[PDB]
């Protein structure tokens, strides 16, 4: 069975040297594969080709930054000073053809986070519901928590200053720039809305909390 | 080396179709 | 600059059938093996099927051999895949690539996706969402995925930002946003263009004051 075995996730700090590493099953130790590189929410680019010997051919435009190496079964792939951009899932892959007949076959990928990087408080805006939506019965108070970094934030929502849960639905936070973005939607019956004092969209980030309310009125 | 030989044979075949 | 646009992703149903296609440039297409490549919603990336320049040999994986059958038109650039007897395990993005004399995916497309479901499309209801000023454009409750939202047909290029979906009551939801002079704000006229594909509907929806 052609098998190529990749840990599924590795972090690394900002400016430091990253070796990711994909094996080989035991009787293809000899096999040339295939570096990719998927950023989020886009499509899956090449990085390069890797030979047993540790030779290996890098794509139009990748920086040389990155770099392939092998040892035996394993092939891996370096990336010195590493960078923001460099954020993504790295996967490997591998062809044969036995007879007239092609396999091509992909790691699981690894997704690589890049830590350190300068911190930035979220940014948020709330929407109050649109008159047509109120016109149906129902109300969704949209919470936009943009330019922050690192990614991780805990979002929660109030309602005359108490916490509330059924009916909240976050994103997962998205890359945009250097920093992250994501969204939070608060589902009410148009009556809550206009029936509550006021309503609170609060961002948990690295210790720090941001809260921007919305009031019926 | 041999898989890589294959490796190189099959993608000039795709092009060339030999 | 070499260029793959597919095309034809769409909801369809289990056992049903969908052909897909891929439209290629800034390149000498009937020179190189074409492929198609999926990703499911795993993430894990899955070959699908290769065929050589001049369309004489077609390879595929025992996956979908039988099923699939990639073909491609070179006078007219475009390469297909047609998919018959649909699972819902074959739900994925699919993506057309081109080989180089040195690699098998050396440059790969933008993806069209295609949803296996017996669940039916269900457009979104768009509502405008008012208050350098930030305005908004909720899509609430479609499926499948994706939508599109641009702003004034495209004209509001930078300041446009628009929210990864959020999966409830299989439906999806999501935000769009996009920051404007304050000058222009309620003077001049703001709108945003959502489509959903999967239903052939496209919405303009006017922003205005509360």
């Amino acid at each position: 069975q052609l098998v190529l075995t990749q840990s599924s996730s590795a972090s690394f700090s900002l400016g430091a040297s990253a070796k990711l590493t994909c094996t080989l099953s035991s009787q293809h130790s000899t096999y040339t594969i295939e570096w990719y590189q998927q950023q989020p929410l886009k499509p899956p680019k090449y990085v390069m080709d890797l030979k047993q010997d540790g030779s290996h051919s890098t794509g139009d435009g990748i920086p040389d930054r990155f770099s392939g190496s092998s040892s035996g079964a394993d092939r891996y792939l370096s990336i010195s000073n590493i960078q923001p951009e460099d954020e993504a899932m790295y996967i490997c892959g591998v062809g044969d053809t036995i007879k007239e007949q092609f396999v091509y076959v992909f790691g699981g990928g690894t997704k690589v986070t890049v830590l350190g990087e300068p911190k930035s408080t979220p940014t948020l805006t709330v929407f109050p519901p649109s008159s047509e939506e109120l016109k149906e019965n129902k109300a969704t108070l949209v919470c936009l928590i943009s330019n922050f970094s690192p990614s991780g934030v805990t979002v929660a929502w109030k309602a005359n200053g108490t916490p509330i849960t059924q009916g909240v639905d976050t994103s997962n936070p998205t890359k945009e720039g250097n920093k992250f973005m994501a969204s939070s939607f608060l589902h009410l019956t148009s009556d809550q809305w206009r029936s509550h004092n006021s309503f609170t969209c609060q961002v948990t980030h690295e210790g720090d909390t941001v809260e921007k309310s919305l009031s019926p009125a | 080396s041999i898989q890589d030989l294959r490796r190189r044979f099959f993608l000039h075949h795709l092009i060339a179709e030999i | 600059e070499v260029q793959l646009v597919e095309s034809g992703g769409d909801l369809v149903k289990p056992g049903g059938s969908l052909k897909l296609s891929c439209a290629a440039s800034g390149f000498t297409f009937s020179s190189y093996g074409m492929s198609w490549i999926r990703q499911t919603p795993d993430k894990r990336l899955e070959w699908v099927a290769t065929i050589s320049s001049g369309g004489s040999y077609t390879y595929y994986p025992d996956s979908v051999k039988g099923r699939f059958t990639i073909s491609r038109d070179n006078a007219k650039n475009t390469l297909y895949l047609q998919m018959s007897s649909l699972k819902s395990e074959d739900t994925a993005m699919f993506y057309c690539a081109r080989q180089t004399t040195m690699t098998y995916f050396a440059y790969w497309g933008q993806g069209t996706l295609v949803t296996v479901s017996a669940a039916k499309t269900t457009p979104p209801s768009v509502y405008p969402l008012a208050p350098m000023v930030t305005l908004g454009c909720l899509v609430k409750g479609y499926f499948p995925e994706p939508v599109t939202v641009t702003w004034n047909s495209g004209s509001l290029s930078s300041g446009v930002h628009t929210f990864p979906a959020v999966l409830q009551s299989d439906l999806y939801t999501l935000s769009s946003s996009v920051t404007v002079p304050s000058s222009p704000r309620p003077s001049e006229t703001v709108t945003c263009n959502v489509a959903h594909p999967a239903s052939s509907t496209k919405v303009d929806k006017k922003i205005e004051p509360a």
